[PDB]
This record gives C-alpha cells, structure tokens and sequence, in this order.
C-alpha cells in the first residue's frame, strides 16, 4: 500500500514516483524552454561528450 | 587553403522597445568520434 | 496494492511512475519549446556526441 | 493489483506507467514545440552523432 | 490483475503503459509540432547520424 | 503506507517522492529556461565532457 | 581551395515593439563517425 | 576549387509589431559515417 | 592555411528600452572522443 | 598556419534606459577526452 507523492507545478520539471528499495528509480524530468543533450546507459562502458551551445532564454511581461 | 567563415553587417534598430536577436555562430568540422 | 503519484503540470516534463524495486525505471520526459537530443541504451559499450544548437527560446506578454 | 499513475499535463511530455520489477522502463516522451533526434537500443555496442539544429522557439501573447 | 496509469494531456506525448517486468518496455511517444529522426534496434551494433534541420517553432494568439 | 511530500512550485524542479530504503532514489528535476547536458549511468566505468555553452537569461517587467 | 560561407546583409528595423530573430550559421564538414 | 556558399540581403522591416525569423545557414557536405 | 572565424559588425542602438542580445561566437574543430 | 578568431564592432548605444548584452567568445579545439 505504497504510494508517491501529492502536487502541483508550473514550467518545471516535477517527479513524484514510488521508489522504494530501487536502484536509481525516478526519471529525468526537464522544464519549458530549454537546451538539454541527454542520456541514459546501463553497460560495462558510457562516454558522453557535447560542444556549441547559444541561445537567448528570455522574458518580457508589459 | 580551406576556409569555414560567417559575415553579418549593420544592424540599425533605433528606437526598440520589443525583443531583439543578433546571433552569428561558426563551427569547425572535422570531428571523428570512435568506438572500438 | 501499489500506485504512483498525483498531479497537474503546466509547461514541464512530469514523472509519476510507480518505480518500486527497479533499476532506474521511470521514464525520459521533456517540456515544451526545446532542443534535445536523447539516447537510451543496454550495451556492453555505448557513445554519444553532439554539436551546434542554436535557439532564440523566449517569449513576450502583452 | 499493482497500478500507475493519475493526473493531468498540458504541453508537455508525461509518463504515468507501472514500471514494477523494471529494467529502464517507463518510455521516452517529448513534448510540443521542439526538434529531438532519438535512439533506442538493446545490442553489444551502440554510436549515436547529431549536429547542426536552428530553430525560433518562441511565443506572444496579445 | 495489473494495470497501467489514467489521464489526460494536449500537446505532448504520454505514457500510461503496463511496463511490469519489462527490458525497457513503454514505448517512444513523440508531440505536436516537432522534427524528430527515430530509431529503435535490437542488434549485434548499431550507429545513428543526422545534420541540418531548421524550423521557426512559434505562437502566436491574438 | 508510506508515502512522499505535499506540495506546489513555479518555476523551479521538485522532487516530493517516496525514496524509503533506495540507493540514490528521487530523479533529475530541472527549472525552466536553462542549458543542461545531463547523464545518468550504472556502469563499470564511466565519463562525462562538455565546453562552449552561452545564454543571456534575462528578465524585464514593465 | 576548399570554401564554406554564409553572407547575410543589412537590417533595416526602426521602431521594433514585436519579436525579431536574425540567426546566421556555418558548420564544416568532412566527419566520419566510426563503429569497429 | 569548391565552393557551398549562402547569399541573402536587405531585410526591410519597420514598425514591426509581429514576429519574424530571418534564418540563414550552410552546410558543408562529404561527411562518411561507417560501420564494420 | 586553414582557417575558422566569425565577423559582425556595426551595431547602431540609440534609445534602447527594451531587451537586446548581440551574441558571436566561434568554434574550432578537429575534436576526438575515443572509447576503447 | 591555424587561425581562430572572432571579430565584432563598434557598438552604437546612447540613451540606453532597458537592458543589452554585447557577449563575444573564442573556444580553440582540438580536444580528446579518452576511456580505455
């Protein structure tokens, strides 16, 4: 009778899992608006390499 | 002679009052990623 | 009898998995307006590479 | 009786599965407005590469 | 008696999968509005490549 | 009956999950506009690399 | 002589109170991923 | 001699109150991904 | 000879009051991760 | 003979009451970041 938890969110990235007795257990969660080379390996070996990355990210509010 | 190049030339914008970009990016190539 | 989360997302990536007794069990999740390469693997070896990314990413309120 | 996940998202991407016992499951799930080159794999070696990606990526709101 | 998840969404790709027990089981669930070269293999080796893609990726609402 | 938090956000990443017992449970969160080459890994041996990322991440209210 | 090049020229923008972008880019290439 | 080249010119555009993209790029080209 | 570079030029800006990015930028390449 | 560079000019701002960024970046590159 487990569970995870309980809310609310707005742009961001939210995890709200069970993850009892796990090993790593949850996600990758990412928000609005954004740049993100990403990866995920279960192996003898793993390299990730990235370069060059521009960008504005903003906000205006009249 | 090998030549990677970018050119970008006169920007006018007087009197702003929104949101403005001016990007210019130059990227090299000869990358050689290996996996034995 | 076990179960996950509860909840509302607006923009964002949301992870609400039951995870119990994984190896990283979950999930990749992403937002909205974005660049991403993704890569997902179960190998003896395993390599990423990337370049270049450009973006204005913003936004006005009127 | 093991079950998932309960909500709402809009934009974007959400996972809500029941990933009980798992080795990396739950999904891969994107969400709206985007450019993402992807890779699933299960094998002895694996080689993902990517480069020049340009996108606007913006929003008004009159 | 298992079972999955429950909800709704708009824009985004979800996952809402009976994934107990699986190697990487949920599926690739993608959104509205995208570039996105896939690949999904079960193989000895196995390589991806892509270059150049360009979009505007924009909103507006008047 | 465990259970995790109670709770909202804007903006910003929230983790509220049920971690009891787990070796490094809880996920990667992330708040909107940013840049952020991300890597998660169970492995024998294992490296990340990265150069060259540029933003302005500005914000006006009139 | 081996050349790759981007020419993009002159912005003409008085009174901008909307959203501009104006993205230039270049990217070499000879690369050569390789998987023994 | 070889060339891959990108020419664009005069963008006029006053009083903008929308959105516009001007978006200009060049790709080089004899890339080899191999596999054994 | 081998050459990579990036040219930008001429920003005329009077009466700003709104939000602006002049961004350039330049990236050498002959790079190689190798995993064995 | 191997030439990396970024060249950017004259900015033209008075008055300037919002908010500007002039940003300019060089990365050399030849990196190799190995795993055995």
């Amino acid at each position: 009778g487990n569970q995870g938890g309980f809310g609310n969110s707005r742009g961001g990235g939210a995890g709200l899992g069970n993850n009892q007795g796990s090993n790593m257990g949850g996600g990758m969660n990412f928000g609005a608006f954004s740049i993100n080379p990403a990866m995920m390996a279960a192996a003898q070996a793993a390299l990730q390499s990235s370069w060059g990355m521009m960008g504005m990210l903003a906000s205006q509010q009249n | 002679l090998d030549n990677v190049a970018t050119y970008a030339g006169q920007f006018n914008q007087d009197y702003l009052s929104g949101m403005a970009a001016n990007m210019s990016g130059t990227f090299g190539g000869a990358n050689m990623p290996n996996l034995y």
